């Protein structure tokens, strides 16, 4: 379990009893005279929480002061002209604007204290100039009802050296420009070398003004530095100088072959002023005004008059996570902007990514249904576009190059568990002193969970359903590797298989084929999966041979297999015949692939099916095995045997064999109803090796998840039942040169097509693999509205008489739900640090934590995140699409993955106690996440000890389908 | 002092000791059981985490060289080699290099007993020679490890819903090619 | 059950090795003077080896004893019998994974692999023409490469017997990038072990002691008895990093000129003056810059001892020029070119 492992978190303070006041100044449409900066510096020295910012009205700046307990001396810290406009206390409620300002106020004191302990700041990082010398970045969030917390991100960075006299000397003799790191904000500048002396009159005043805001030590004083083509005198205390798994591929290769203060003052109000709650990362259109712009972002991002955005939306952070993540091109362009810059780059990239038959695609999606198978970031451009605003503002006071390399690439240039925790305990005294002038150290999961105000035990492991005898069996998932020893039997009654193999006339490859499939027959029959004997006609062990060369691989492929698929009884004398009394074997065509394209091999299956009688074609499947398996190096056989059995999909019978022998009766009524034209063909019932065991009216829950492909031309969707009984996938074409509302309508029709084929009420939970868009939320709210879901209940009653009498049999919808899954990238847990079995090495664990995540404390769509929940899992996640990890790529490689699940719609009790019908949005998540964990156990490979991949089974197949389309297209 | 605990002053305090035993290795191999006595001393100080890869990459390498010919000194008896191999393993990325010096160990199948919500309790080791399908029951494996329950057969939920659908006659689903068409 | 009235790993491993040992003996003696008994051996060798491989993955027979037998079969291969060896090379590739998990087996394997490669050379271009020797070189080079990459603790060293470095050993064709990456990794790791071996060579343990080594060899006899072996007639006839170590020996006695001896202090000057006597382009350097730093107390001439000892140095400086060790033509042209750029 992870209930005692250490996180990277710190309960900084408690908000009970806090008070705040706001002072506002209005100016015309020198720092000493300015009242905002004179008061901000004065209160900073007294060590009180103070922060200043601008307002929408030009020439309006406001200062906020936070304190605990006794009031400070307000007759001296505030300038004469400043007048207050707000006086609030904690009991009067804390809005989101105050919440986001309090975080920066704490970071203002924290920044000041860190530089007193020989920490130098470079942008978002704090590092110690010359491993126990690691850069740590602080981000804040409010966890629990009132506790304020922080999460420390620790990363490894190349060494950085303070500027000294020796460094300057080599700069003057150097012809090439000298590259150095500038400022707290990591500006990139060239050291001219015109060093200064402290005795000079200019540096007497320049350093004097610097000491007011940043704590500068105390001999070299300042140096002239040229940044982005603009020269400025900058203090020499803040200048910094930088330092400036194969064995398997190789042996496989072998087998193959032989067989200036004004400038930095403005920047602090744009780059570091953004310190917002990390819980609201999963956000969408502003509910107040139905827009993607709101709150105070109207001053940070380049009119319309939004009024009082009470919710927690922040378009500055919306552009960060909504630039390359999986989103509709229609939704993404709204966030960036077509007319403005960077809109053309997205459109140009999308077209450049692009630069066959319908029935080929349908075949492709059938093979992935089974259980077993650059762009400069917009947020980076925002910082570059902030350089021009600050530098031009600073240059005016004194009286493409900037956007390219304004910021030093040091922060973009990149472990162990003991050393990281050494610094985490090292940072506790710094946090302790800053607020006090208590604080809990790196919190364990139990302590983190306990103060959420809501059990830290891992989620229970579900049991499976199998057949040991002719009866069922409720068995643990850890008994799968002993399937043959315990002689268990699966669902579906051991479907029998007859196979044909296509092999070239090479002796080396032919001999291996006979032994491999002879072994496959043994393992298939050793497991109670049925009979794997070849086609009953005996032609040299049921192997068909062939004979640029793909053409030769196709002529015999179609000319031979096409037509092919189109009285003494000594021992029987003793026993009498039993009688007439009262399911054809499935045909699988095994294809060996000499090529180390494949579609060339799949083109047989397209040609064979058309030239076949319908009854034979209804049960015919294709499997492709690479030739390297036979020749070069068993867990492959068990995976292949189970994959072949799961893909059989026994068809539903077309006759009842009643033998009425009379004009009419109940037997005839069933028969004539079975052959009605409206009944679909090729039912193809699905039977897996195992399903989840039941746990104590009748209903069902449909779990559906979807995501767009690498191009926005296709929507890939997958579905599964509550107990994993059904598993189907769909591909929807959206290719227009409106474009997404029609696509979502087709998806909702597909989901409606599945529920209406049953005879019991359903519950629908919709998932999204990536980050939900800002238009998808609008479109889904219209489809999944109360009025709509109720309307189709009545329309169903009109068509069917049977649904009219009994409502318990009509396949109506009782509830709806929309949930989006995305990574967090802020928290990390190291299993190595503790406080009989070692969890990460030999076991998989999963913890959850859900909270209502209200926007403020104390029509169709409400607030953007209704409820949020963390998904901590030790088991590895499969290969996700690249855009999934675009926001926080560092979290991709850590062994315990953090995932975030959010609630968006929650339409409860459409027809008018299940958790999905509770108005508490926290109960809905813990039900959905619990079923997400339970469905993840269906991925346990019988050849493997534990689950192959994390998350629900439907998410896993959808991901397998996405890569299959990506690779072959 | 190190295990209970001037950040890196003790590293050079031991490389001189490494030079001491580097000088007197030839004295150590002269005896027979005295090969082991200072072989085991350095084991307990390495495994404690006194030195890791981040502290001194070369430091770890230096103790290994000594360790190869202490074991090569056993052969040049083979049995003495095993006599200490069992006494070296009886106590137990950095561990990858340590185990490479020892011989290949014997491997046994491990089964994970759930013992029920339904958590996991213990792990059992069974030799791979006891697992054969000739016997009808499970002799080494116990059904109570997995919390097995025998429940009677029932008709599949998916199959039954198809039968009950015959009385409904809802709308006919799309031909599965209606989705892959231009908008 | 009957024996109840023992480790199955050891006994069943012994039977297979003994049974498979008989197959190899049959194959070898029948290739040299197809026979029917070979086919019987070939079928049983093929199948039983596949059975043993499966049981190895199942972990049913002891790995250490089975792997030890494999190397014993690979050390008995007759020299020049590549054919026989070839039908056994795939055993190395199949079991290459578990070889790198021990240092005893890797050391045994590397010494077998390194020696075999040297025999075949007496280079790689001619061998690759032969269809028979094409996979052997790549097979042998690949197993040697993966030993050090994953098991560096197993490498005096086996690489001693190999004249060619593993960095530039022949590599399978196909990818230029991948090959260059692995070559860089291999060469840096090879340097890592090369310096580690040197470090171990000294058992984890400059110019002043060198003369003290040479002081005792002359001190074994009486200094008065001028022996015949001090002359260079015996030394140069039987011989002709000594030049770099002798420049310190001449100068250190020269600065310590308070000890006498002049007519017996020219025989060692005869040794190294002949190498540079045929000049009448490179030039001997860093010589005179060393000496002018060792001049003591130039500021105070009140002490006579600093003068006369320095006066002895000039006489040593005068006599070394006539021995023609410090060249003047290339020194003075630098002095000529010193003032040329100034004008
Ligand atoms: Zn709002
Ligand atoms: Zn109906």
């Amino acid at each position: 379990s992870l209930e005692d492992c250490h996180c990277n978190l710190f309960c900084l303070a408690d908000l009970t009893g806090i008070k705040w006041k706001k002072y506002v100044w209005q100016g015309p449409t020198v720092t000493e005279e300015d009242p905002i900066l004179s008061s901000f510096s004065r209160c900073l020295k007294a060590d009180v929480l103070g922060v200043w910012r601008r307002d929408q009205r030009p020439g309006r700046r406001e200062l906020w002061i936070f304190w605990w307990g006794e009031d400070p001396s307000f007759a001296d810290l505030i300038h004469h002209d400043l007048s207050e406009e707000e006086d609030g206390v904690w009991e009067n409620g804390l809005s989101y604007e105050c919440r986001t300002l309090l975080f920066k106020a704490v970071h203002n004191l924290l920044e000041r204290c860190l530089m007193n302990r020989n920490f130098v700041r470079i942008g978002k990082w704090f590092v110690k100039p010359y491993s126990e010398h690691l850069s740590c970045s602080f981000t804040f969030f409010l966890h629990g009802d009132s506790n304020v917390c922080t999460s420390v991100e620790i990363n490894q960075h190349q060494p950085v050296y303070l500027l000294s006299e020796e460094h300057i000397t080599l700069a003057q003799q150097s012809n090439s420009p000298f590259q150095v790191i500038l400022c707290p904000f990591g500006l990139n500048g060239t050291l001219t070398g015109q060093a200064f002396k402290m005795s000079d009159s200019a540096t007497k005043k320049l350093i004097g003004e610097w000491k007011q805001f940043y704590p500068i030590s105390c001999s070299l004083a300042a140096v002239e530095v040229l940044v982005a083509g603009v020269r400025m005198i900058y203090p020499a205390c803040f200048v910094l100088v930088p330092q400036s798994q194969t064995v398997d591929p190789q042996s496989v290769q072998k087998w193959v072959k032989f067989s200036s203060l004004y400038v930095n003052l403005i920047l602090s109000e744009s780059v570091m002023n953004l310190f917002k709650d990390c819980n609201f990362d999963s956000c969408c259109i502003c509910v107040c005004n139905m827009n993607i712009k709101g709150a105070d972002v109207g001053v940070y991002i380049p009119q319309e008059a939004q009024y009082r955005c009470t919710c927690g939306f922040s378009a500055v952070m919306n552009r960060k996570f909504g630039n390359n993540s999986g989103l509709f091109l229609e939704d993404e362009l709204d966030i960036i902007g077509r007319n403005t810059d960077c809109g053309k780059e997205a459109e140009k990239r999308f077209e450049a990514l692009r630069a066959l038959s319908d029935d080929l695609i349908l075949l492709l999606q059938d093979q992935c249904t089974n259980l077993f198978s650059n762009w400069v970031r917009v947020e980076e451009r925002d910082c570059c576009n902030d350089c021009y605003l600050a530098l031009e503002h600073g240059r005016q006071f004194m009286d493409a190059l900037v956007k390219s390399s304004c910021l030093h690439p040091w922060s973009k240039r990149n472990q162990c568990s003991q050393d990281i925790l050494r610094m985490l305990l090292s940072l506790q005294p710094v946090l302790q002193d800053a607020i006090q002038k208590g604080v809990q150290g790196p919190l364990t999961w139990q302590q983190f969970h306990k103060m959420a105000g809501r059990s830290p035990e891992p989620l229970p492991i579900p049991t499976f359903l199998l057949g040991y005898d002719y009866d069922y069996l409720v068995l643990s998932p850890f008994a799968l590797p002993y399937w043959e020893r315990l002689m268990l039997e699966p669902y579906g009654s051991q479907r029998d298989i007859a196979y044909v193999v296509l092999c070239p006339e090479n002796e080396a490859l032919l001999n291996g084929a006979k032994s491999f499939f002879r072994d496959l027959t043994a393992i298939y029959e050793s497991c109670r999966l049925g009979q794997h004997r070849p086609v009953s006609r005996l032609l040299t062990d049921g192997i068909m041979r062939v004979g640029s060369k793909l053409k030769l691989y196709a002529q015999v492929c179609r000319y031979d297999l096409g037509p092919y698929l189109a009285t003494m009884d000594r021992d029987k004398v003793g026993i009498p015949t039993d009688g007439d009394s009262h399911y054809p074997p499935a045909i699988v065509v095994y294809i060996i692939d000499p090529f180390t394209w494949t579609l060339g091999l799949l083109r047989c299956f397209l040609e064979m099916v058309q030239t076949l009688p319908p009854h034979i074609k209804s049960t015919v499947s294709v499997q492709i095995i690479p030739c390297q398996y036979l020749l070069q190096p068993p867990q492959h056989l068990k995976s292949l045997a189970f994959s072949a059995f799961t893909q059989c999909r026994r068809p539903l019978p077309t006759s009842t064999n009643v033998k009425t022998l009379t004009g009419f009766g109940p037997g005839l009524a069933m028969e004539t109803a079975l052959r009605s034209p409206d009944r679909p063909e090729c039912i193809r019932l699905y039977a897996p090796p195992f399903i989840l065991a039941p746990v104590k009216q009748k209903y069902n829950v449909l779990f559906v998840g979807y995501c767009l492909s690498h191009d926005q031309r296709w929507i890939l969707a997958s579905c599964t039942d509550l107990y994993g009984e059904l598993l189907e996938t769909c591909i929807i074409n959206i290719d227009v040169p409106s474009a997404r509302k029609f696509g979502l309508q087709k998806l909702w029709e597909w989901c409606l097509g599945l529920v209406q084929m049953s005879s019991l009420p359903w519950r629908v939970v919709i998932g999204r693999l990536g980050r939900i868009g800002h238009g998808e939320l609008k479109d889904w709210s219209c489809l999944l509205s109360r009025r709509n879901l109720q309307s189709l209940s009545k329309r169903l009653k009109d068509m069917c008489r049977m649904c009219g009498i009994s409502a318990a049999d009509s396949p109506s919808i009782l509830s709806a739900c929309l949930v989006a899954m995305e990574p967090q990238g802020s928290f990390v847990i190291m299993p190595d640090s503790v406080s009989q079995l070692n969890t990460p090495q030999d076991t998989s664990c999963t913890h959850i934590l859900v909270f209502p995540t209200s926007a403020s404390v104390q029509p169709n769509i409400l607030q953007q995140p209704l409820a949020l929940g963390y998904f901590v899992s030790t088991a590895k996640a499969g290969p996700l699409p690249d855009w999934f990890w675009s926001a926080c790529p560092q979290a991709q490689y850590q062994c315990p993955l953090f995932l975030k699940a959010s609630l968006h719609l929650h339409v409860p009790s459409v027809q008018s106690s299940h958790p999905l019908d509770s108005n508490q949005t926290s109960d809905v998540l813990r039900f959905v996440l619990e079923q997400y964990n339970a469905l993840s156990w269906l991925t346990c490979d019988p050849a493997t000890q534990d689950r192959r991949s994390c998350l629900p089974i439907h998410f896993v197949v959808l991901n397998q389908l996405y890569n299959f389309i990506m690779n072959m297209l | 002092q190190i295990v209970n605990n001037p950040k890196q002053l003790m590293h050079e305090a031991l490389k001189l000791r490494l030079n001491l035993v580097g000088g007197m290795f030839d004295t150590v191999q002269r005896s027979t059981q005295q090969t082991t006595e200072w072989a085991m001393l350095l084991l307990e100080i390495i495994i404690s985490g006194t030195v890791d890869m981040q502290s001194n990459n070369e430091l770890f390498t230096t103790v290994l060289d000594m360790l190869s010919v202490l074991i090569n000194g056993t052969l040049a008896n083979k049995r003495a080699y095993m006599n200490l191999a069992k006494k070296l393993q009886k106590e137990l990325d950095s561990l990858e290099k340590v185990r490479q010096l020892l011989p290949l160990p014997k491997q046994t199948r491990d089964v994970i007993t759930c013992e029920p919500g339904l958590q996991v309790s213990t792990k059992q080791k069974i030799s791979p020679w006891d697992l054969f399908e000739g016997l009808k029951p499970s002799a080494p494996l116990s059904w109570g490890w997995f919390g097995t329950v025998r429940v009677d057969r029932r008709v599949a939920r998916g199959e039954e819903q198809q039968r009950l659908l015959l009385y409904h006659t809802h709308l006919r689903p799309r031909p599965r090619a209606y989705y892959l068409e231009p908008l | 059950a009957i024996s109840e009235t023992v480790d199955p790993f050891m006994e069943w491993t012994q039977i297979i090795t003994k049974y498979l040992w008989e197959q190899l003996q049959k194959m070898a003696e029948y290739y040299r003077p197809l026979p029917h008994d070979v086919e019987v051996a070939i079928r049983q060798w093929d199948y039983t080896e596949k059975l043993a491989m499966f049981m190895f993955q199942d972990g049913m027979l002891d790995r250490h004893e089975f792997l030890t037998w494999v190397l014993e079969c690979f050390e008995k291969i007759r020299p020049g019998e590549d054919e026989l060896l070839k039908l056994l090379l795939p055993l190395l590739l199949r079991y290459s994974g578990e070889f790198v998990q021990s240092a005893y087996l890797s050391r045994r394997l590397a010494y077998f692999c390194t020696r075999r490669l040297a025999l075949q050379l007496d280079p790689f271009s001619d061998l690759l023409m032969c269809p028979q020797h094409r996979p052997l070189v790549f097979g042998l080079s690949c197993i040697l490469q993966t030993i050090l990459l994953c098991c560096p603790s197993a490498l005096g060293s086996p690489l001693d017997h190999l004249p060619i470095a593993p960095s530039n050993l022949p590599m399978p064709e196909g990818n230029s990038a991948f090959t260059q990456q692995v070559r860089a990794k291999l060469r840096e790791i090879e340097q890592q072990i090369k310096e580690r071996g040197q470090a171990v060579e000294v058992r984890w343990s400059f110019t002043i002691g060198r003369v003290l080594h040479t002081l005792e060899v002359l001190d074994s006899h009486s200094f008065e008895r001028s022996d015949f072996s001090n002359s260079l007639d015996s030394l140069c006839n039987r011989i002709f990093s000594d030049d770099d170590a002798v420049v310190s020996l001449l100068c250190e006695w020269a600065v310590s000129c308070k000890r006498s001896g002049r007519h017996r202090a020219m025989v060692v000057a005869k040794l190294l003056e002949k190498r540079q006597a045929e000049i009448e382009p490179i030039f001997q350097d860093v010589l005179l810059q060393f000496l002018d730093t060792q001049a003591p107390m130039l500021t105070d001439p009140r002490s006579e001892s600093e003068r006369v000892e320095f006066f002895n140095l000039v006489l040593l400086f005068c006599e070394l020029i006539r021995h023609d060790v410090f060249s003047h033509n290339m020194y003075t042209c630098t002095l000529i070119s010193r003032g040329d750029l100034a004008f």
